[PDB]
């Protein structure tokens, strides 16, 4: 219960460019209430900015600096929503 | 020939508040 | 800032063996949001992965293929955590 009811989507969960923000959204509504957390694993640090919007919807953007393969993960009460973690490739600026 | 060469392997994990 | 509130330990921070996955763990729940970085320095490349599980424990595992003296760094928000880097003797199979 809880996590399976959450949904996320965006460009940020399918591909990104080194240096340029990768955005996506999460919708909780229908799940319990508690805590959403987002994590990025890969060959470089990630700057993650977070926004709860008075919509019961939440919006995310992060930056990474190195090409390579990353894993973005969204978790509700410390467990993965459907499709988390998302295998997200990063390529160099054009 | 005086250099030190070694392999350096990295992984990172950044995550968020609530 | 914050790295001083992070702890790590386990057999992978003490010795390891070539071709054999080596494990240790990290406690982060007392430092909140941020970034971990793990570096492994020495004679050959390392494969590394996190295991972030539903306890809220954080695990690291790595595999190097060559005997020798490696060093495992663990920093949080670019600062070293207590006792990092770690001198890790990696012995033959």
């Amino acid at each position: 219960g809880g996590a399976h009811k959450v949904r996320a989507g965006g460009p940020g969960l399918e591909r990104a460019e080194a240096g340029v923000p990768a955005e996506f959204s999460i919708w909780t509504r229908e799940a319990g209430a508690g805590g959403l957390a987002i994590a990025v694993e890969g060959p470089s640090k990630a700057e993650i900015s977070f926004e709860d919007r008075k919509d019961g919807s939440c919006g995310v953007a992060y930056v990474v600096q190195e090409p390579g393969d990353y894993e973005v993960s969204v978790k509700f009460n410390e467990e993965h929503i459907p499709d988390s973690p998302f295998v997200v490739p990063v390529a160099s600026p054009s | 020939p005086l250099e030190k060469a070694s392999v350096v392997s990295k992984l990172f994990f950044s995550w968020t508040a609530p």
